[PDB]
């Protein structure tokens, strides 16, 4: 499952004929694509991998 | 000037290079939407904004 969320603040002069905004005229955008299931686990660092990412000295 | 007591041969050099330089340069290229936050005593205006992104894992 995907899910896509997006939030903003829009300007209703900027509205085009046709009911629709380019995301380049909205304030305060929030963008948001992720996704769950096993596609999604396997794209995430190891718990071991990711800590020596963090401390490991070089 | 017998006996070669005034013949004489003598040779000598010296040589000096130094240099040096130093550049640096940036880009950008984009398009955000900001909101005005304080109108001044002449007329400009002080503009803020935020644009956050969250494209599948960060």
């Amino acid at each position: 499952t995907e899910f896509i969320r997006f939030s903003g603040v829009v300007n209703p002069r900027t509205i085009s004929g046709s009911n629709s905004v380019p995301s380049t005229q909205v304030a305060d955008a929030r963008i948001e694509y992720v996704g769950n299931g096993y596609i999604n686990e396997a794209q995430n660092m190891g718990w071991l991998q990711r800590f020596f990412l963090n401390l490991s000295p070089m | 000037f017998g006996n070669s007591r005034a013949d004489m041969e003598a040779s000598g050099g010296n040589s000096f290079n130094g240099k040096g330089g130093a550049n640096a340069s940036n880009t950008f290229s984009g398009t955000l939407t900001v909101t005005v936050d304080q109108v001044l005593a002449n007329g400009n205006l002080h503009v803020v904004g935020e644009k956050q992104i969250a494209i599948n894992q960060g």
